[PDB]
């Protein structure tokens, strides 16, 4: 969170992954244009990227799904 | 001044070629915070010349290493004067003194 | 090197003060007892903890 | 370059032959001028101030 | 003299016992010295009523033993302490305590009347631990404030007391642990101003935050001898649930509450729709809607104009 | 100018962004500590007693 | 309770720069703490006059020298700084200065005003040394408190002053250094009860009786949180429309300068002029008409 990475990195398991999938992650409220799942606390998007992962809701695997999701709503929709 | 001092001070700061140095003597006649004019005493004296001596302090002006050099005078006015006192002191001196 | 003496100076056991051997019910009221002059910090007494 | 050529086209801003290389006070200082020194070249004119 | 009074913001308050009450801004020089003038308060001059005097029959002194308890006589003297008492209108009420069965002995033992107020009566005073023997005490409450324990309390009580009666280390005041502290505070340009943040906590039989109130008058008591847009409002006046205010505008150019306000009710009421009667139609329109007579308006028509 | 609005769009900013504090020679891979500032008014730099 | 409130009780005015205040009845504690609380509000907080801008004719700069004068002009700026002079009622006295000849220009060299009392005549200014030596000041005296430095009044003020104008720091804080002590006070029947002497020593310009009256009066008043606390469209001119150029030929010709001069007229003072169904196609579509009245205009 604010201060350690201690309470990710026991869900993730690795001192740089952690930044991987935030790299991946918080990308997609700077220039993405969206918004986060936890509540904000006007905080900088590379630990509201850290919150969305430290609250169980995120590790690689379930970022890969909405990647996937997102491009078969504009490949029918195109045809 | 420093009160715990080491009897090195008046010998360091006289030879150190920034304070003024009585070559001659006398009373102070005029005293400015500009220049000094000094009368020579008239044992010291000499036929030749009328013996009246002048000093021209050198005021606010800049050293090598952007710091300040100016001369201050400590005599008053109508004072017996010695020989080879500090008539002037220097920028970091107190009456002949080091004053760091 | 500050702390540390600041710590060993907290921590004493100086045979003297005052109030050598009393009870006391809990580490605040340790706190007000130094903090009122009633007491003093390095001095032995019997107490309570959880 | 055209974009500010159309700036020079709108307003007909003439900026001349004319380049700036004023000094100027290195930010971050205070005080107080204490000298003004002129050395002007030898036999080319001299001006009102100095 | 143009003084920053301050005005507190937030407490933080835990539980029923604790609170931090911090505070911003304050002049430097400031913080620190309420932050302390305060705490010689709490400690020794706030005033309560506390155990003082202690008789259980069959005892000697506190050294001893007592069968059919679990713990020292000590322990049960440390329970005292730790109990919380309120005396309402009296000055010295004694109480008793008297008990049987296997298992602790509870604050609801003792023998009160309505003047003496316990807040803990879950608080154990001793355990039993046979059927066979039992606790027979009598307390005693006294008032004043502060601290002062039974090592100086007998340097000041001379009497010659017979044996059989004990005496612990009053607890007067309230607070049982207090603690402040300077943060730094920022006036938008001055950003050398000081916080005053305070932690807090005391015994129950008071509110946390009325201490605060109640102490600091004592200081002050002491120096007064020292100071001394709307939808339907987009819409035609034939839907906006009323009908004698709707057939009878459009027939002067106005098919809306457009020029409807700009134009004036003598000559808008003077035209042969209108009348003396409008005006309770438009005046009670224009009391829940703001606008006013001859009012301009900021964006009144889109591209859409139709009737009925 | 250093007007107005300039400190608080900037105490917007340093908020949640982190920083970099080396000495040389850093002798360890501890030479060189991430750290999280807190704007002071002044002309130097302080730093916590256990680092 | 058995609360006991003090009384103020003793002036012992032992110089004008050296004084004793004794205090009395404090019960046990409280001597600690009025003898500390007054003292750190008592060393910041006292309002006085002190002096702010010496400004001499002849001298451009606090680096500059004049004849005449023994000593150089940043000192005498510092010989400036300690002057005790007690004024009343305003917050701005500009006091004049003269002398001829040898001399030592002192500080019983100002012509005086009414309610300006300096307190120390006796201090040396400077040291005129010559025959002609002449020096004039015009200084600006101030009532302050706290203190403020040369360069806190310059970026706070952008307007710029004349040259010559020598700042000098502000040194407004009139108290200079105090004690106390905790002795007991002689009540009979209260034999605990303890006494307060709190000596001031200071420069002048201050009753010291009145010196606590005010101490009070800081703190008393920071307890009170406490003790109870727990149209664009109407200036828009006339070029942004696009406008026909036979009728902008028109509202050039009838003299009208903002969008609100002219609803404040109406349609019909517009059909004199030579060379209204545009102005009914345009008006009704960013939110406006013709014929509506204006009141207290301009707003400049």
């Amino acid at each position: 969170a604010r201060v350690t990475v201690q309470d990710a990195v026991e869900k993730i398991g690795n001192r740089f992954d952690l930044v991987l999938v935030a790299a991946r992650r918080a990308r997609q409220m700077q220039v993405g244009g969206k918004d986060p799942l936890v509540p904000e606390e006007n905080d900088k998007t590379t630990v509201i990227a850290l919150r969305e992962i430290e609250e169980g809701l995120i590790n690689n695997q379930i970022l890969d799904v909405r990647e996937r999701q997102e491009q078969q709503e504009q490949e029918a929709a195109e045809l | 001044k420093p009160l715990v001092g080491t009897g090195m001070e008046r010998a360091v700061a006289v030879d150190s070629g920034v304070t003024a140095v009585a070559k001659r003597g006398g009373v102070v006649q005029y005293v400015d915070a500009s220049r000094i004019v000094i009368k020579v005493n008239e044992d010291e004296m000499y036929p030749g010349e009328a013996g009246i001596d002048i000093y021209n302090l050198t005021k606010y002006t800049r050293s090598n290493q952007n710091t300040c050099i100016n001369q201050m005078p400590c005599v008053s006015l109508g004072e017996p004067v010695e020989r080879g006192d500090v008539l002037a002191d220097g920028p970091s001196t107190d009456l002949g003194e080091l004053a760091l | 090197q500050d702390v540390v003496l600041g710590l060993y100076y907290m921590t004493r056991d100086c045979v003297n003060a005052k109030g050598e051997g009393m009870v006391l019910t809990g580490p605040k009221e340790a706190e007000r007892l130094y903090r009122s002059g009633l007491a003093s910090l390095h001095a032995r007494v019997k107490v309570r903890i959880t | 370059t055209p974009e500010e050529k159309l700036l020079r086209a709108i307003f007909g801003e003439k900026a001349s032959d004319v380049k700036d290389s004023s000094l100027r006070v290195p930010n971050g200082v205070s005080g107080t001028v204490i000298d003004v020194q002129v050395f002007t070249r030898d036999g080319v004119e001299k001006d009102k101030r100095a | 003299t143009e003084f920053l009074k301050p005005r507190l913001v937030d407490i933080e308050q835990v539980s029923s016992t604790h609170a931090k009450v911090t505070l911003e801004p304050l002049e430097r020089g400031f913080g620190h010295t309420l932050g302390n003038a305060l705490r010689r308060i709490l400690l020794s001059s706030m005033p309560g009523c506390a155990v003082t005097e202690v008789e259980i029959d069959g005892v000697l002194h506190e050294y001893s033993t007592k069968e059919g308890v679990q713990e020292d006589i000590l322990e049960i003297l440390l329970n005292l302490k730790g109990l919380a008492v309120r005396v309402q209108g009296k000055d010295e009420v004694i109480l008793t305590l008297n008990k049987s069965g296997i298992g602790p002995v509870t604050a609801a033992d003792i023998t009160h009347d309505g003047d003496v107020e316990i807040v803990k009566p879950q608080h154990v005073i001793c355990h039993l631990t046979d059927e066979n023997a039992s606790i027979s005490m009598r307390i005693k409450v006294q008032r004043g404030r502060g601290y002062v324990p039974a090592s100086t309390r007998i340097h000041s009580e001379e009497d010659e007391r017979p044996i059989g009666r004990l005496l612990v280390d009053a607890c007067y005041s309230p607070v049982e642990r207090i603690a402040y502290n300077v943060e730094a505070a920022r006036v938008e340009q001055r950003t050398d101003l000081d916080k005053l943040v305070i932690e807090m906590e005391t015994n129950g039989t008071i509110d946390p935050e009325e201490a605060i109130r109640r102490a600091a008058t004592i200081l002050a008591e002491q120096l007064e001898a020292f100071v001394d847009f709307d939808p339907i409002l987009l819409r035609p006046v034939d839907d906006l649930e009323l009908v004698r205010s709707a057939n009878c505008l459009k027939a002067e150019a106005i098919h809306y509450i457009g020029d409807l306000v700009q134009r004036t009710e003598v000559e808008l009421l003077k035209t042969p729709n209108l009348g003396k009667k409008s005006l309770t139609e438009i005046k009670d329109v224009l009391a829940s809607r703001g606008l006013s007579l001859g009012m301009r308006l900021e964006n009144w028509p889109p591209a859409s104009i139709a009737d009925e | 100018r250093e007007e107005a609005v300039v400190w608080d769009i900037l105490d917007e900013v340093i908020r949640e962004h982190p920083v970099l504090l080396n000495r040389a020679p850093t002798l360890h891979r501890l030479g060189i500590q991430a750290f999280e500032p807190v704007l002071i008014e002044g002309k130097a730099i302080q730093l916590h007693p256990l680092v």
